[PDB]
Formats: C-alpha cells, sequence, structure tokens
RNA sequence: CGAAGGUGUGCUGUGAGGCAUGCUGGAGGUAUCAGAAGUGCGAAUGCUGACAUAAGUAACGAUAAAGCGGGUGAAAAGCCCGCUCGCCGGAAGACCAAGGGUUCCUGUCCAACGUUAAUCGGGGCAGGGUGAGUCGACCCCUAAGGCGAGGCCGAAAGGCGU
RNA sequence: CCCGGCGAGGGGAGUGAAAAAGAACCUGAAACCGUGUACGUACAAGCAGUGGGAGCACGCUUAGGCGUGUGACUGCGUACC
C-alpha cells in the first residue's frame, strides 16, 4: 500500500506539532556543599541530602 | 551454491595465453586488433 | 554588540540538531547552560560547545562582561550528504544518504 | 643576447615604484629580474627548529617583468635603450641616444 | 566616472516585445541598412545532473548468555588485567593442497571504512620479518592427448600423418 | 593571541584594490530547507480562482486624497495534453 498523492509540507507541519522535547522544570540545592543535582539524585561530588556517600 | 567461475592458473594460460594467440592465425589478428586500439595489458599472461 | 560562533560539517542531522536549538532561545547564559547539561541527546554536547565559544569570543575580544548576556539568535542549516550502497534481496542495491548540519550561535548585552 | 643582465643599473618604468633605481641582483628563466630595494613584500613566516630559525614578519623581494624596467644612462640622466654591433671581432652593446659603447 | 550576465522598481505598444533607472559584477558590447541559420519546448513509460515524498517509519544478518572489581583515557556495555557463568569438542580443535598476495610482527593516528560508541581493527602512516646436498620445484621416464622435417591430400586459407 | 581532545570547527590581528577572492577559492539562476516582522486562521464542507467588499498595519500628503501588504463575509465556478 503506497500513496496516490504527494502530500504536502503544511501536513507535515500539522504531524510534526506533537515533537517538541520538555526542560527541567528545577534543580536541587545540597545542603552541606551547595551544589546544584537532579532532585533524588547524587551529586557530582558525592553528596546526598548533606552528607558524604562515595569518595 | 556451486558458481560459474572456478580459478586455475594452469588452465587459464593454456585457454588465453601468449603463445596459444601466437599459434593460430586468428590468434594473431587478435592481437593486432588490441595493438591496433592501443591496450595496456594485452592478454592474461603476467 | 553581537559576537557569533560556529559549528561547519556537524555530523548530524538538521531535523535532530533543531530539537535542541529550540529549548534555548532567548535565555540567559547561565540558565541556558543549565538546561544543556541535563538533556540526554547527542545534539546537546555539540550546542554546549559552541555556546561555550562564542562566550569566551565575546570576553577575549569585545570586553563584555559574563552576567549581561543572552542567547540572542540561534539557528541550524543544512550541509552537504554524503553518498554510500547498500546491498538488498536478489541482486538489488539501495542508496544511503549521510546528512550534515551548520550550527550557528549570536550572544548579545542587549 | 639579452639587454639586461646581472650587475647592471636600472630605472623602474611602471608600477608602484614607478622612477626608482636599483641593481640587477639574478635573472630568472621566466623573463623576471630581482631587483635591490624594489618590489617589496611582507612575509609571515612559521618557525622551525630544525635549523634553529624562528618565526617572524620579514620583508623580501620580489620578482618583476624584465620589460618593466630600463638601462640608466649616468651621462645623460635618463633611460635608454640598447644595440648590438661587432667592434674588433666581438659583439657589444650601446646606447642609441648618443651611439656610446657600455 | 563601470561592459556582458544576475536581482528589483517605474513607464510604454493590439501581440510576440521595448525603453529608463537602484543594488550585485569586474571587461567587454555594438546602432542603421542588408546577408546566412545547429533559430523559440510542458508533455514522446524522452536523455544527463541535482533535490523532494512516504519518515525520523521498517530494519541493524542464526534465541550459544552474561555479572562484577581495577587500568588507561576528553569520554568505556563492546579495549587491557583478574574472578565467576555459559557454548563446541569425528569440531565451532591442529596441519596442508588449490586459490589469494603482505592480510604476518612492533610503534603511532581515529577524518572516511566497521550496519551503534570506539582509547580497538584484516582501516591510514612508517619501520622490521621468509637462511636447505637430505622438504618441494627445476631435472631423468613415459599415459590420454598436442605439435610435427620429408610425405599424402585440398580454389586460396588450410586437413591428416612418419 | 583566544575557546576546543597538543582535535574537527570557529573568533580577532595581519596581507591585498577586493577575503560573502581563504584553497569545498571568477560570476553564483531554479527546484528544495530555515530565522525575523505585518495581517489572517480552532461551528467549518469540494480544481483553491474570479466579481463585490468591511476591518487592521504601514508610506507620501496640497489635511483633499492616493499608493503598497493582508483579507472576515457573499454571487459564479468539476485541471492540462
Amino acid at each position: 500500500a503506497v500513496q496516490q498523492n504527494k502530500p504536502t509540507r503544511s501536513k507535515r507541519g500539522m504531524r510534526r506539532s506533537h515533537d517538541a522535547l520538555t526542560a527541567v522544570t528545577s534543580l536541587s540545592v545540597d545542603k552541606t556543599s551547595g551544589e546544584k543535582h537532579l532532585r533524588h539524585h547524587i551529586t557530582a561530588d558525592g553528596y546526598y541530602r548533606g552528607r558524604k556517600v562515595i569518595a | 551454491m556451486k558458481r560459474t567461475f572456478q580459478p586455475s592458473v594452469l588452465k587459464r594460460n593454456r585457454s588465453h595465453g601468449f603463445r596459444a594467440r601466437m599459434a593460430t592465425k586468428n590468434g594473431r589478428q587478435v592481437l593486432a586488433r588490441r595493438r591496433a586500439k592501443g591496450r595496456a595489458r594485452l592478454t592474461v599472461s603476467k | 554588540m553581537e559576537t557569533i560562533a560556529k559549528h561547519r560539517h556537524a555530523r548530524s542531522s538538521a531535523q535532530k540538531v533543531r530539537l535542541v536549538a529550540d529549548l534555548i532561545r532567548g535565555k540567559k547564559v547561565s540558565q541556558a547552560l543549565d538546561i544543556l547539561t541535563y538533556t540526554n541527546k547527542k545534539a546537546a554536547v555539540l550546542v554546549k560547545k559552541v555556546l561555550e565559544s562564542a562566550i569566551a569570543n565575546a570576553e577575549h575580544n569585545d570586553g563584555a562582561d559574563i552576567d549581561d548576556l543572552k542567547v540572542t539568535k540561534i539557528f541550524v542549516d543544512e550541509g552537504p550528504s554524503m553518498k554510500r550502497i547498500m546491498p538488498r534481496a536478489k541482486g538489488r542495491a539501495d542508496r544511503i544518504l549521510k546528512r550534515t548540519s551548520h550550527i550557528t550561535v549570536v550572544v548579545s548585552d542587549r | 643576447a639579452a639587454k639586461i643582465r646581472r650587475d647592471d643599473e636600472v630605472i623602474v618604468l611602471t608600477g608602484k615604484d614607478k622612477g626608482k633605481r636599483g641593481k640587477v641582483k639574478n635573472v630568472l628563466s621566466s623573463g623576471k629580474v630581482i631587483v635591490e630595494g624594489i618590489n617589496l613584500v611582507k612575509k609571515h613566516q612559521k618557525p622551525v627548529p630544525a635549523l634553529n630559525q624562528p618565526g617572524g614578519i620579514v620583508e623580501k623581494e620580489a620578482a618583476i617583468q624584465v620589460s618593466n624596467v630600463a638601462i640608466f644612462n649616468a651621462a645623460t640622466g635618463k633611460a635608454d635603450r640598447v644595440g648590438f654591433r661587432f667592434e674588433d671581432g666581438k659583439k657589444v652593446r650601446f646606447f642609441k641616444s648618443n651611439s656610446e659603447t657600455i
């Protein structure tokens, strides 16, 4: 099964109207070091909720 | 599945070689045609 | 004052890079860097490098201050394509296109 | 034979150096000459650790077309043209304005 | 003191058209009256090159299978080291002929090639590596068959045979 | 000189009459793909134009007008060889 007429650029755009990405709402700040991190994740230095977990 | 080309150097040279071409009058016509066209390789022999 | 930076002949499709370019149009530079750091796409690394290059150019060549800068323009254009051959069934050959893009970022203090 | 030779005194006829004078340093086969202090250029030279040479911006001479210069006649203070003739058994050049041997 | 060519604007004729001028370009153009044609394209499942659609859709090549720690690095599910797990074993182990011709070993690089990433490679670049009286070839002997001094035969070319 | 992996790629400085003449280099048309501005568009049925025609934005103005862009609503209307 294949088309009988060539679809238009307008239709291309209408189909793609649902493809935009979403950005993270906000980050979190650790209470001891002051770094920014994803909520419920550890930081890039090894802190979580004020405590050093990984060396 | 077995295909058509199955190489063999002795058979190649005995079938299409320089001396085979020279041994007959029509082979010399083949060589003359190829020289007149100006080919870089004249036969199958190294 | 406006400062430019570019990446020409990047190995990616423009349709794929535009999805990430749309996220940071008109933002402050610190906010834009924060957004780019937490996006799990390959185009994000490329766009981030171009943004950093633009900021460094504005610091060194025009004497600007980092805290007053905004992403005033950004766009992606299509570049040349490479052509390759891929075999299919029953002795038939198809053509493959490998697409590339140019990326442009403009920062400003106004 | 050739009308312009190495170690001659010439005056420039055309170009940005129209009017200056100098000495011919060497003659190339393509029809050009290198005259001293004439037609200078600035070259951006990259360094090379071998040969103990650093980089920098240098000023040097560039070749000029032979028919754009002329032989200077000190007696008259002007440009001149060159002719040939035999004197004893040998060929010589001579100025055409006053018919004097060079 | 800006030619052809490109791109806009204003005027003008019944039409095919014509005239003037702004920007781009950077060295050629050609009145009038006559003369000659490879003289005007939307179609021929026309010929060559470039670029779209379907679509960021199908697919990524045997259902033998992976886990974790350390190293290097800009970056490690896939590279190096260690421990455990699984698969073949008259083969999916070892040695050759035929065919190919540097793919072999060491250093260094990651654009293109590798259906993903690659610090890795049968990829790019440079240097190294094949040692015979006894192994093979060459050499001595012939099979099927081939060529063939004189010879027999056939318009020419040629055929068969000692 | 500077960002970047002692990358690819770029931004300044400098050469030159000219660097959107920078080696993917004279001129640089069209199909095709983007960024910015003005206007229209989420109760409306078809070869997408043509005749009529409000409203909005913008340039002159001899303050009387006119020009250019968009076009709600309405009559007629089934491509080319």
